[PDB]
């Protein structure tokens, strides 16, 4: 192994991290490599004992300081080279704060031996050649100070900073050893995100485009979660109740059958920047009127609304459902479990987005436009009855791009066989 | 442009300055390139390996290396920091080719095979492709793959579940037919391809060492060697896709991807279409994120029968699993690479090791 | 399906019209105005100024909002501006309800008196200190247009003409209670007698013209052609006819509106609102005693309930409710 600090800046030095004798056998080598060829320089030249690929960044008037990062690539590098980057930054302003304590300290000093040598002289006006030492002294000390004036004013134009730094760069590591080989993809997968959340979109045709399908339209955490999912009767008309739209309550006597329906709220799609406001956990309220003037999830205590209580569970439609809850609950049947589960609902639910995108995009280009939305969304889209959770999609997403984001709720006239048993 | 000046590590006594620079004949100063080749070999200790020196003070990112046999030797590459940026995605190309090109005279006995001018020589043609390879309007492309449905789109599936595949698991393309590039930019920018899929497909083409597509003005023949292209690195994700008329590649199959095209063509507009393939990347990373995870958390254990097992039960969870699953397995296998870890390894690549 | 849940208020409500599609003011015991959309759903517009109870308003005939509170007083806005233009305070008691006639130049806040204003010259005529009744409602001869409004003594109707004829006819069979009287498709009138015996009027002679199975009536008004024409009883809908005399509910009925393209439509105490037709849809979720309709010809339809909020509706038919949580709570 390897300890991800190098902390080594003397090389003739200091403890942050190490857990093999290699480490700091090869720390010393990699500093002295480092300040051989000595300015702001960053090179990582090999590495020794077993592979221990390392980064160094980094008498006299300067004392040369470098700090290591061995972890046993480019993209890894090129993430913490802006970390490090910003380290080394509150590195050079603590050092040209103690230049700057060290020149004042050397102007004092030169005042006093100016003093000094004013006073023998003075005394010796009183009686040759005399105080020549003290005046080569002082002269030295004033060119010792012009000096460092001279240093501090070309660092300004070009204790508590040290621990901030120290901090900085241990807290910064702690990132960079999570996403030892995960780096490169979480962030291409931040920027794919973002790039596809900001559109953005084309002039007044797209916006005429907008708002006459909008018109059209108006006049017609995750090891509870798979532990919930896996064991628990008749849960596929549950989620497709919970995914279609319809405001699935929960209702029980204690408080952890109501903190175990926070875990599968991962599954509910949201409609603005919030995710959910009104949401009292194990608190008896009058639910009555928040299941149809507020968001849809909440809980109320036992002592279009499908109530989950703790011995059955009402559904939205469980005559027959789409082929999206098997595949949901498959993967809870299986040897998937842990840290999986949420990566998979988030993958079954972009996907489920850009199919409302096709889905809109096809039924606004192509008693008429009816029947041919009903025959694409049996051609894709949808199989026995996932023609419902599409289209909720698909209106949620029409009305977040308006911006007009929820109190327009909707009544799906079905069914409820709230047995489930 | 980029490759300054190259220069050879002699280490024998005490170092060696030859150089030898790109576009003059040798063995931005003349005596900067002897000052850094001594820097970079200074730190040279006594004990194939590679090094890195990202000189910001005078501007030369010097990628020299470390070569064994009699004396310590090494090849040093001088390339100005205004190419940090570029010289990061093709340092995989460049590190390789600098170690094929030591690798050879490398021994114990006697490995000198003349290593005065044939080392320059082998040098030239890296500084030239590196030269070179410094420095798509698909409103109508998707209208007409949907108006035909014959030719074009048939020849866009094959290509597509051809890079999907092993043989071409990433960017397995060289030259068809024509100077048309339209079709390799479009592949490129697109999925089925890697730098973000922006620094993959690039110039200096007609078998480069690797890249995305050397679409060449290839008017006459293929302007390269069936034998010394199947003997040089064929074992590789790299293929043939012949998009002339009509030919799928290989190495010497339809998957879920036909949908994606089906839905690609059946889509109208295309003016701002590019939301919906962004949407299709980020479902394969995630998918293929999924299935790394689900890998590593049974091989965790370093027991070899558990990956056998685990790869076995995926198939439940995989959609179409074998055919379609191809691409997942690839991408699977290139996320690491780009006894608990030879065995992922063994199991992520179990028909690409036979390259002995 | 349904369309949008808007927020009006926090305390009860009596009822909101207006005569455009686009707008609609409510009016409760809160004594503020306030409009809303009905294709978008927010606040307009507000008023402000009073604390009583307004149960008057109906129409203008640009467009105003005009209500009488109870403070013996009636107060007037605007639709543009939101300010106070005009302010009238001689009454001496509550103003029942609110009326306006057409073509003309006059508007009659009927209730425990008979008077006669003007919404532009707003000046005194003549008035009879009399009936100190309240008036339920105020309904107008198709000939003359005159002002026939009476208190609640008996069953007697008489025509008051203050606007050029003299003081004459003027206010004052079965012992019953009438609540609401409007107008009918052959220009003539009709009353409620929840007694047991429904009688109507006529314009030309108004003799009466002339049953069991009857609690009290609210309002009645299911009559498009002069083909049927019946009332809201407390037990459900009982269709009778005019030119033959001829022929799932548990609470009774505050008001029966007529919808388009032959569509009834009715309300109850426990949320019962159900669409029926000329022969004979319903939904479910709300378990107050909603009030009066209103139907747009742009949009869906605008209930007002009394669980101090309201809900915009919408014509759905082909037919997991509050109700049943509520009950299963």
């Amino acid at each position: 192994s390897r300890d991800f600090i190098l902390i080594s800046e003397f090389s003739e030095t200091i403890p942050n991290d190490t857990k093999v004798f290699g480490t700091f056998d090869l720390n010393y080598f990699s500093l002295r490599i480092m300040s051989v060829d000595y300015e702001d320089s960053k090179v990582v030249l090999g590495d020794s004992k077993e592979g221990a690929f390392a980064y160094v960044h980094h008498r006299g008037f300067v004392r040369p300081f470098c700090m290591a990062y061995i972890s046993a690539i480019m993209q890894q590098f090129q993430e913490l080279s802006a970390e490090f980057s910003r380290a080394s930054e509150c590195l050079k302003t603590g050092n040209r704060k103690a230049f700057a304590g060290e020149l004042e300290k050397k102007l004092k000093d030169l005042d006093y031996t100016r003093t000094v040598l004013h006073t023998e002289t003075e005394i010796q006006k009183k009686a040759g050649f005399y105080s020549s030492q003290a005046i080569e002294k002082a002269n030295e000390l004033a060119s010792v100070e012009k000096s460092i004036i001279e240093h501090q004013d070309l660092l300004k134009q070009i204790k508590t900073l040290e621990e901030l730094c120290d901090t900085e760069y241990f807290t910064q590591t702690l990132a960079q050893l999570s996403h030892i080989e995960h780096m490169f993809r979480g962030d291409l997968c931040y920027l794919l995100t973002s790039q596809i959340d900001r559109a953005k979109q084309q002039h007044i045709t797209n916006f005429l485009f907008e708002d006459f399908v909008e018109v059209d339209d108006r006049m017609v955490a995750g090891q509870n979660a798979l532990k919930f999912i896996r064991q628990y009767p008749f849960a596929h008309p549950a989620i497709y109740s919970l995914l279609s739209g319809r405001t699935l309550v929960v209702l029980g006597e204690d408080e952890a059958i109501v903190r175990k329906l926070v875990t599968a709220l991962a599954i509910f799609v949201p409609s603005y920047g919030c995710y959910a406001k009104p949401v009292k956990h194990w608190a008896s309220s009058p639910l009555h009127i928040m299941d149809f003037q507020k968001w849809k999830l909440i809980g109320l205590q036992r002592v279009y609304t499908s109530i989950l209580d703790l011995d059955n569970k009402t559904l939205r439609c469980p005559l027959y459902r789409g082929t999206l809850v098997p595949r949901l609950a498959d993967h809870r049947t299986q040897i998937k479990r842990g840290s999986t589960y949420y990566l998979h609902v988030q993958s079954m639910l972009t996907q489920l987005c850009s199919k409302a995108f096709l889905y809109t995009f096809c039924h606004h280009l192509h008693l008429v436009a009816s029947r041919q939305m009903s025959f694409l969304k049996l051609t894709l889209g949808l199989v026995n009855e996932d023609v419902r959770v599409v289209q909720y999609l698909a209106e949620l997403l029409k009305l977040h791009y308006m911006q007009e984001s929820p109190p327009m709720l909707r009544f799906d006239y079905v069914p409820s066989f709230l047995y489930k048993i | 442009s980029p490759l300054l000046a190259a220069t050879f590590a002699y280490w024998d006594n005490i170092l060696g300055p030859r150089v030898r620079h790109i576009w003059a004949p040798k063995t931005l100063s003349d005596g900067e390139i002897t000052f850094l080749a001594n820097h970079t070999l200074n730190g040279e200790i006594l004990r194939i390996d590679v090094k890195f020196f990202v000189l910001s003070e005078k501007g030369v990112i010097i990628v020299s290396l470390i070569f064994d046999d009699r004396s310590t030797y090494g090849l040093s590459i001088i390339l100005p920091q205004t190419e940090l940026s570029f010289y990061l995605p093709l340092h995989r190309v460049c590190v390789d080719r600098l170690t094929h090109i030591i690798r050879k005279g490398r021994i114990w006995m006697h490995k000198e095979r003349q290593e005065n001018v044939q080392k320059i020589i082998l040098e030239g043609t890296e500084r030239m492709e590196d030269q070179g390879q410094s420095i798509p309007e698909e409103i109508d492309i998707a209208d007409t793959v949907l108006n035909d449905d014959d030719i074009g789109d048939s020849c866009h599936e094959g290509f597509l579940l051809n890079a999907i595949s092993s043989h071409l698991q990433t960017c397995g393309c060289s030259v068809v037919v024509g100077s048309s590039a339209e079709k390799v930019n479009k592949i490129v920018r697109t999925l089925c391809l890697f730098c973000s899929r922006l620094c993959e497909a690039e110039s200096s083409f007609k078998y480069e060492s690797g890249l995305f597509v050397q679409g060449l003005l290839k008017d006459s023949t293929g302007s390269f060697v069936l034998p010394f292209r199947q003997v040089m690195y064929a074992p590789y994700p790299t293929t043939h896709i012949d998009v002339d008329v009509n030919t799928v590649k290989q190495m010497p199959d339809t998957l879920v991807k036909a949908f994606l095209d089906q839905v690609f063509q059946l889509k109208p507009g295309l003016s701002l279409r590019s939301t919906f393939l962004a949407q299709f990347l980020l479902v394969l990373h995630r998918k293929a994120l999924t299935l790394i995870k689900y890998i590593e958390d049974d091989t965790q254990k370093g027991k070899k029968p558990f990956k056998s097992l685990r790869n076995l039960k995926i198939d439940l969870d995989l959609t179409a699993e074998g055919d379609l699953n191809i691409i997942m397995a690839l991408a699977e296998k290139i996320k690491p690479g780009l006894f608990g870890r030879p065995f992922y390894t063994s199991v992520q690549e179990r028909d690409v090791l036979m390259t002995f | 399906t349904e369309l949008l849940v808007l927020k009006a208020h926090h305390d009860i409500v009596r009822f909101l019209v207006q005569l455009d599609d686009y707008r609609f003011a409510s009016a409760g015991d809160d004594g503020i105005v306030v409009v809303w959309n009905a294709q978008t759903g927010e606040k307009l517009l507000e008023l402000n100024g009073h604390t009583q109870k307004i149960t008057a308003i109906i129409t203008f005939p640009n467009q105003l909002i005009l209500t009488a509170s109870a403070d013996r007083t009636v107060i007037v806005w605007d639709g543009d501006t939101t300010r106070q233009v005009q302010r009238i305070s001689c009454f001496q008691s509550t103003v029942k309800c609110l009326t306006v006639l057409q073509r003309l130049d006059v508007w009659l806040s009927g209730g425990n008196d008979l008077c006669v204003w003007n919404r532009k010259l707003d000046l005194l005529c003549k008035t009879s200190h009399l009936s100190d009744t309240g008036i339920s409602a105020l309904v107008e001869i198709p000939k003359n247009c005159v002002v026939a409004a009476v208190g609640k003594e008996l069953i007697i109707f008489r025509l008051v003409a203050p606007t050029e004829g003299s003081l004459e006819w003027d206010i004052l069979d079965h012992q019953d209670n009438i609540l609401s009287l409007i107008n009918v498709n052959d220009l003539s009138f009709v009353t409620g007698s929840h007694v047991g015996e429904l009688i109507i009027w006529d314009a030309l002679d108004w003799t009466m013209q002339a049953l069991c199975q009857k609690n009290d009536i609210s309002i009645h008004h299911f009559t498009c052609d002069e083909e049927n024409v019946f009332a809201a009883v407390g037990r459900g809908l009982y269709v009778y006819s005019l030119q033959m005399k001829r022929v799932a509910h548990d609470s009774n009925v505050l008001h029966v509106a007529r919808l388009p393209n032959r569509q009834l439509i009715s309300c109850s105490e426990d949320g019962s609102v159900r669409i029926w037709e000329l022969r004979e849809g319903d939904l479910i979720g709300h378990s107050s005693s909603v009030e009066m309709f209103l139907y747009f010809e742009d949009h869906g339809l605008v209930t007002c309930s009394a669980d101090h909020l309201i809900i915009l509706w919408k014509n759905g038919e082909r037919e997991l409710r509050l109700f049943q949580k509520l009950e299963e709570n």
